[PDB]
RNA sequence: GCUAAACCUAGCCCCAAACCCCACCUUACUACCAAACCUUAGCCAAACCAUUUACAUAAAGUAUAGGCGAUAGAAAUUGAUGGCGCAAUAGAUAUAGUACCGCAAGGGAAAGAUGAAAAACAAGCAUAAUAUAGCAAGGACUAACCCCUAUACCUUCUGCAUAAUGAAUUAACUAGAAAUAACUUUGCAAGGAGAGCCAAAGCUAAGACCCCCGAAACCAGACGAGCUACCUAAGAACAGCUAAAAGAGCACACCCGUCUAUGUAGCAAAAUAGUGGGAAGAUUUAUAGGUAGAGGCGACAAACCUACCGAGCCUGGUGAUAGCUGGUUGUCCAAGAUAGAAUCUUAGUUCAACUUUAAAUUUGCCCACAGAACCCAAAUCCCCUU
RNA sequence: ACUGAACUCCUCACACCCAAUUGGACCAAUCUAUCACCCUAUAGAAGAACUAAUGUUAGUAUAAGUAACAUGAAAACAUUCU
RNA sequence: UCUCUUACUUUUAACCAGUGAAAUUGACCUGCCCGUGAAGAGGCGGGCAUAACACAGCAAGACGAGAAGACCCUAUGGAGCUUUAAUUUAUUAAUGCAAACACCUGCAUUAAAAAUUUCGGUUGGGGCG
């Protein structure tokens, strides 16, 4: 478990935390990549092969 | 707890052949749970180790320690049982081969101290053991004389070998 | 994140990741460049063009996003006219 | 100040 | 107490048997015996170098004694034997 | 500080000790000046019978035959006390046979019981 | 008491060995 | 293992009775710091990492894997000459001594697992004989399993049981993906 | 002295008592019975973990969900506390993230 | 261990056991049945489905009632299902601000109401909602007889309901004595609410009150065994005489 | 100087920790209920 | 050979099934006199904190909510015969909610072992004190010591015999719980799976992976004014002398506690001896009652509120939290040590760098010429051969 | 010249000397399946291993037979005396 | 009190007899000088010394034993207090507008009273950053 510190104490920060620096997964702007994904229609492909 | 000392009187040896030295008698006696520190009892035990029964009784009769009276009673009981049951011909022909003091079962009490604190008093009890062997007391180990002691030195010199070689 | 939800005992998804990143089924994560909508009046055309692009993520960043999102977001989606359908798979990749 | 602590009494009022 | 150790007696004895000849509580108390037993074994291991070192020193001293009894000095004796191709060692 | 020992009249201060009793049933009341007025009717009167000529004894000879216990029941008592009269009068208003509509008016009311033992 | 048989058997063997060493048979 | 449900459980420091107050202040007492008389370090305290509640060990191997295991067991018995095929389990008498003597004479193992097609049609003679025997166990065809086949030295099968097992085990080979549980109706599955 | 001075009473195990002899029978009830019964239906035990497995937190959640209403007062309080503590442990403590 | 039944079914089990079992069926059914009260402090959703503007999808919507606290004073009056709202607010109506405990209380008025069926004038602490409901029902008697228990939400209101229903069921001449025409007119006007007296007796009774009523109904000083044995012996003797 | 804070008096004892006072308020009734649930021999002082 | 050692069953744990005479609310256990219902909060997480933060299967961790962040999170729809438990420091706290502790709430133990019949080897010591010199042993030796070699252990450290921490010692108990994606091993295979889910060799199953003790604290509900602060009712005490009607003087009882000495685990968790202030008053004091903790009371000393009050005590949330301290238990082998950046951040953490493991294929290092700036040295980089 | 290492050679044998971390081969004891039947084997499991937490409980040491404690005198044990 | 301390009595004390704790304690076969060293050594290097043990004193050392001392610093630890620190007015007191025909309720505004929470970092001892 290492020597002292949060990692040995078992209390290191949450995943995605960067020690107080604005995390990577939050400094990227929000974009509608997955907007309405649950409402987009999906069709299984059926190749002629 | 252990009570082997009492059993030690119940060992029966096989009959001795006529051409065999007479086996000296041996009597194991003890008193259990004496209200006396085993450390204090040990001094009396050591005092009477190796002495004749009569000499030990005389020494204990004029000793101021409380354990002296208890040891005298134990020795008198040992003498009585030795004569009655262990076929010891003469009362005085007995010497204390072994005499030791053993720790007994003790009780814990509280001693109140000054500031609401306390200590654990121990109501100390001790056992006392004696073996009486028939026959005159063994002679005291004579101090080694210069002759024998230089003999030992010369033997040590002769025992030397050429170490760490063929 | 929540490694075990209190109601289902399942692993939860950091919806902040879903709101920001697109996962190609191959394993690549796509993102917009930070500041692509900020103070464009003081940015050169080359800088604006660089910012307006869709950019892949590092190996470690992709691993972080995969940990932060659950398996539902890592499935095959046969959407009707997905602009990223071609990009969902890798071709001629050697190691 | 810290108050003194008393142990349980049975430990000391045990008897044969 | 699903699983309890039952061999601790023998685990202790394995160490205490090596400490039975020590002094003081080191031969009875395991907490103390184990430390000394480890030190005893480490010394035993490191002493194989010193045994060889002292044997050569002892041999050199004895050879010097004899060569002085014959009026020679150990360096002269050893060097001249080597030059004579007498490959006798110090032991 | 003694919570376990029973609470008696020997424990509290003078007022407590005076007030609490030992279960002895009261005999009267207290008037002005703490003068106790004893009511004669409140004193239980021991109705001791004349034992002269009585043949029974505290013990019974072991020679007596053994019998089967048959605890008395309301039905058995009715059969043994009322049934004969009822039959004799029917073959030929229940107060005639013994029944009383209400215990009120009786010195020894059966319920609520108003007599000792 | 500790459930098990192997430690007890080993201890019995050690006791037997010590008893034999203390009072070897004729 | 899959049936196993260990009922072992221990009380954690939270579930142990009492242990709410701090045994003594942090400082000044001269004793080790403590927060409750029921922490794992204390005598009578909770168990830090002990068995927790009734735990299940349930897991399912693929039905193809389980059928393959049954097949492998049958092949092993046949190859090792512990598999005996019978026309029927009918016995001349329901006396267990007869069955034991027959097995001993035919050099069957100390343990025999007899299998019949269905529970209802099993002959009364063999039923009576095997009801009083410990090492001779009679089971229906549906009850055949690797564990019992291995535990019993010899395996006795009737011809109908052989046909039934062949059909059932081979059906696993050459079957589609399950569109839905096979308990549900299928075009060709009884 | 943590060693017993006498051999423990001999432990005789009957390997051919009915339970051991018939152990495992009908484990193939499904594949050998037209799949009418799933083998997990042969499992006898607590209702909330019949044919289901999970870590302690999942087990506690399932117990509360399925028999929480029928639990005793203090047992249910202990289960709620255990669920809270297990949530905290599994979601905030550990070597990895 | 585990209780055989869920703890929340213990009340129903206790209803099915004991004097509650002996309670009349209609009253037990009235207790068991529970209907959601009419919305008062919240606007119900128009339909069961809605097109949420965020994603333009048809989503189900449910009407979750606001918990209402009814202080004991309400049981002595007629509040039209209105009560205290014990909730919380965000200072300045922005969630990023502080959260404060807020109690909304109805405006209570003292008003006098005349009951035609009871021919009595009652002074009652009342709410404007109750007045509006009375106006809609076209009178206090109509309001009482129409409003169900849940919507009425008042022990005094339910007692008034029981009184009116008993009056109707008995056709009591005590309603405007020496005026049979007027009494008949009133009874005809409120005819539609008439129910059997055996049922009207138990309208609006709490569980404890119903238990007390049943206990008083079924309490009988035990018949002396003298009478029973006399009857049995007379019957047996009659049988013997016949045979 | 300290330690003897207890100056016994049965009147105060009963008026402060008696059965009547414990039943006087709902809280004390719950005190007695807790003692009964725990099985205390002495429910009230 | 003493102390002692052991033992097997008292019981308990998890499931299943099944729904369980008299006295006594007054001072309880005393024979008998004219009035309930009303949002939990807080810790904690967000690395602070202020909005916020969990209390059958599948859909699905999806739609949604959210300082849109920590996290929270549906619904439509689907249909659903016991112990690889403990066995007296364990298992219930339990032999018992007893003893004992506290005014009260409340806290809360320990331990027993023969027989068919009782009408039969730890430590510590002693046997046996001790011989120059030395981490107490090792090499040895004929020989215990003598001779030569040897700076206890753990933890924390750049570095500890260190005169840095812990440890008297024996026995017992006492501390790594798990998803994601990987890897290995099977099964089947463009399909896998016992509905749902995944699939551009996948899929199913298994194996393997994440500790213990400790705060001051916060909130909720109880219990406390038999101590003490103040007050209420109705009581009591104040010798003697002087002065006369005194918040007067000297000085007993009484109250207090100026100074000194003793005591400092004490006689005492605040005392003793002497000395001293008041001692008819705003005095001292017995009895009962009252004020209760985001409160009381206070001639304000932040005094007192049951010996530890800048905010009581008990229980509960609670196994609070702790980037801090300490601890983290079988054998053996192998690889294995520091470029930096950001951070309410420098006692920490994320990334990078270094390191480990497994796999793929192909150049890696060393390095000959040639080559790398004008302004205004050592060397380095690149680099075929080798 | 000689002395001088765990450097090197020599006879034999070789995985057998780095903190954190990481890989691997084994394994004490317990229970379960099946063996075994003077103590075991192949597997499955887990409250699975203590020279250390001013660790908890119990025992006994050290300080230490130390600090500390106590009974006015004689006597006929009637009594008297200080 | 002291120059300047002395004499005696009691207690304590020491010995004999009974009873019998506490902090403390890694193991100890527990020396001095110089040097060395995590920087002031009984334990390491070079010298010196050195039979074995009790008993009574002493307090120079064992950086002596007692409270994870006193003092200082740190913690995205607390808590008490003050405020023109931030956020509020849930609560009371006022008014105003509604509702009803002064009281009650709802909504506003102003105060009093409080409540929650915080008090960044690197540098600077004789400053005024
Ligand atoms: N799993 C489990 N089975 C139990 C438990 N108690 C009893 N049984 C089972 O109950 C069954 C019947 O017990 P018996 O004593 O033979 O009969 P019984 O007295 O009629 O049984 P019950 O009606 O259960 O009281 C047996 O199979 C027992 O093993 C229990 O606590 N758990
Ligand atoms: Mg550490
Ligand atoms: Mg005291
Ligand atoms: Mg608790
Ligand atoms: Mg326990
Ligand atoms: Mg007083
Ligand atoms: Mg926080
Ligand atoms: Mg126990
Ligand atoms: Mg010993
Ligand atoms: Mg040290
Ligand atoms: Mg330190
Ligand atoms: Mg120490
Ligand atoms: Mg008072
Ligand atoms: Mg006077
Ligand atoms: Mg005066
Ligand atoms: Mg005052
Ligand atoms: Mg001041
Ligand atoms: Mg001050
Ligand atoms: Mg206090
Ligand atoms: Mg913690
Ligand atoms: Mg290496
Ligand atoms: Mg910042
Ligand atoms: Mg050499
Ligand atoms: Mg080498
Ligand atoms: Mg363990
Ligand atoms: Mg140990
Ligand atoms: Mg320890
Ligand atoms: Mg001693
Ligand atoms: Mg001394
Ligand atoms: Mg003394
Ligand atoms: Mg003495
Ligand atoms: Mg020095
Ligand atoms: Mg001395
Ligand atoms: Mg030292
Ligand atoms: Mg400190």
């Amino acid at each position: 478990r290492g020597h002292k510190g949060e990692r040995q104490r078992g209390t290191r920060p949450r995943l995605g935390f960067e020690g107080g620096q604005t995390p990577f997964y939050i400094r990227i702007p929000k974009y509608g990549f997955n907007e309405g994904h649950s409402f987009r229609r999906q069709y299984k492909p059926l190749s002629l092969n | 707890i252990s009570r082997k000392w009492e059993k030690k009187n119940k060992i029966v040896y096989p009959p001795q052949l006529p051409g065999e030295p007479r086996r000296p008698a041996e009597i194991y006696h003890c008193r259990r749970q004496i209200k006396y520190s085993k450390d204090k009892m040990w001094y009396l035990a050591k005092l009477i180790r190796g002495m004749s029964i009569d000499q030990a009784l005389a020494q204990l009769e004029f000793n101021d320690k409380k354990g002296a009276k208890i040891i005298k009673e134990v020795l008198l009981e040992a003498q009585d049982m030795a004569v009655r049951d262990h076929n010891v011909e003469f009362r005085s022909n007995l010497y204390i081969a072994e005499s030791t003091s053993g720790r007994g079962q003790c009780l814990k009490r509280i001693r109140y101290h000054g500031r609401g604190r306390f200590g654990i008093m121990e109501k100390v009890y001790c056992h006392y053991f004696v073996k009486l062997v028939e026959g005159p007391p063994p002679p005291p180990e004579p101090p080694k004389t210069a002759v024998a002691h230089a003999k030992e030195y010369i033997q040590q010199l002769r025992s030397r070998t050429i170490v760490h070689t063929l | 994140l929540t490694y075990f939800s209190a109601r289902k005992g399942k692993r939860k998804t950091v919806k902040a990741v879903i709101d920001r990143f697109l996962r190609l089924h191959c394993g690549l994560w796509v993102r917009r460049k930070a500041g692509y909508k900020k103070k464009l009046w003081k940015k050169t055309p080359a800088r604006k063009k660089r910012l307006r692009e869709f950019v892949f993520c590092n190996k470690t960043q992709s691993k972080l996003l995969d940990k932060m999102t659950t398996s539902f977001w890592k499935r095959r989606n046969w959407y009707v006219d997905d602009p990223y359908q071609k990009y969902h798979d890798r071709t001629n990749l050697k190691v | 100040f810290t108050p003194p602590i008393y142990q349980p009494k049975f430990k000391t009022e045990k008897e044969f | 107490l699903r699983n309890r150790v039952t061999d601790r007696y023998f685990r202790i004895q394995e160490v205490l048997k090596h400490a039975r000849h020590f002094r003081g509580r080191k031969n009875r108390c395991y907490r103390l015996a184990v430390r000394t037993v480890i030190r005893a074994f480490v010394k035993c291991t490191k002493a194989r170098y010193l045994k060889k070192k002292n044997m050569r020193t002892l041999w050199i001293n004895r050879i010097t004694a004899a060569s002085q009894e014959h009026g020679l000095k150990y360096p002269a004796l050893i060097g001249n034997l080597v030059k004579c191709q007498v490959e006798l060692n110090r032991k | 500080a003694d919570r376990m020992s029973k609470w008696t009249s020997k424990r509290g201060p003078r007022s407590f000790r005076g007030r609490k009793g030992r279960g002895a049933k009261g005999i009267g009341f207290l008037t002005s000046g703490w003068r106790f007025v004893q009511i004669k009717e409140m004193v239980p009167e021991f109705v001791v019978p004349d034992l002269t000529g009585f043949k029974l004894k505290p013990y019974v000879s072991y020679l007596a035959p053994e019998s089967e216990e048959t605890p008395l029941t309301a039905a058995q008592l009715f059969s043994e006390a009322v049934a004969p009269a009822i039959e004799k009068d029917f073959k030929d208003n229940l107060e005639k046979y013994g029944f009383e509509p209400t215990q009120e008016g009786k010195l020894f009311q059966l319920y609520p019981r108003n007599f000792l033992r | 008491v500790k459930k098990g048989f192997r430690a007890a058997f080993r201890f019995q063997k050690e006791l037997e060995r010590q008893r034999l060493l203390r009072c070897p048979p004729p | 293992n899959f049936k196993r449900i260990s009922y072992a459980k221990t009380k954690t420091r939270a579930e142990v009775r009492g242990g709410g107050r701090k045994p003594w202040p942090q400082k000044g007492t001269g004793r080790a710091r403590h927060g409750s008389i029921r922490s794992p370090l204390w005598r009578g305290g909770g168990v830090a990492h002990g068995p927790r509640g009734p735990t299940s060990y349930y897991y399912m191997l693929p039905m193809k894997v389980r059928a393959l295991g049954l097949k492998v067991a049958l092949t092993v018995k046949l190859a090792q000459d512990d598999l005996h095929i019978m026309d029927s389990l009918e016995l001349p008498t329901g006396d267990p001594q007869y069955l034991t003597e027959l097995a001993h004479y035919r050099r069957w193992g100390d343990s025999v697992l007899l299998v019949d097609l269905t529970h209802e049609e099993m002959p009364q003679s063999i039923v009576e004989a095997t009801s009083r025997l410990k090492t001779f166990n009679l089971i229906p065809a549906v009850g055949l399993n690797v564990h019992s086949m291995l535990k019993h030295q010899t395996l006795v099968l009737t011809l109908p049981t052989v046909a039934f097992l062949e059909d059932k085990l081979l059906w696993q080979d050459s079957r589609y993906r399950p569109l839905y549980p096979f308990s549900l109706p299928y075009s060709d599955f009884p | 002295i943590g060693i017993r001075l006498t051999l423990p009473p001999p432990k005789v195990v009957d390997r051919w008592n009915e339970k051991r002899a018939m152990f495992g029978v009908y484990d193939n009830i499904g594949i050998l019975g037209n799949f009418e019964k799933h083998p997990k239906e042969l499992i006898r035990g607590p209702i909330w973990l019949r044919g289901w497995k999970g870590n302690e937190l999942q087990r506690c959640i399932r117990k509360r969900k399925m028999v929480g209403s029928r639990m005793f007062a203090d047992d249910l309080h202990n289960l709620n506390k255990r669920i809270r503590y297990l949530y905290k442990h599994f979601n905030r403590h550990g070597k990895f993230r | 261990p585990l209780h055989k039944y869920p703890v929340w079914l213990w009340k129903r089990l206790q209803l099915r056991e004991g004097i509650c079992s002996r309670l009349p069926g209609h009253y037990l059914r009235s207790l068991e049945e529970e209907r959601t009260p009419t919305p008062v402090h919240y606007r119900p959703h128009g339909a069961k489905f809605k097109i949420n503007p965020k994603n333009g999808q048809r989503e189900r919507v449910e009407d979750v009632p606001i918990p209402i606290y009814f202080p004991p004073e309400s049981q002595r009056g007629l509040w039209g299902g209105e009560g205290w709202i014990l909730g919380q607010i965000y200072a300045n109506n922005d969630k990023l601000s502080k959260r404060l405990k807020k109690v909304w209380k109805p405006q209570l008025f003292e008003r006098e109401f005349y009951s035609e069926i009871l021919d009595k004038k009652f002074t009652v602490t009342v709410t404007m909602r109750t007045l509006d409901l009375i106006d809609e029902a076209y009178g206090l008697d109509f309001y009482i007889l129409k409003t169900p228990k849940e919507d009425l939400c008042s022990k005094f209101g339910m007692d008034l309901k029981r009184g009116m229903l008993l009056r109707l069921a008995r056709q009591d001449p005590q309603l405007h004595p020496e005026d049979p025409e007027r009494r008949a007119a009133i009874y005809d006007k409120y005819k539609e609410f008439a129910i059997p007296e055996e049922e009207a007796e138990w309208v609006g009774l709490t569980l404890e009150e119903a238990i007390e009523k049943q206990r008083l109904l079924e309490e009988k000083d035990p018949v002396p065994l003298f009478k029973i044995y006399v009857a049995e012996l007379i019957q047996q003797l009659q049988q013997q005489a016949l045979s | 100087a300290r330690g003897n804070e207890y100056q016994p008096s049965n009147i105060k004892r009963k008026n402060k920790h008696g059965w009547v006072r414990r039943l006087s308020t709902p809280a004390g009734v719950q005190v007695i209920l807790r003692r009964m649930l725990k099985g205390r021999k002495s429910l009230s002082h």
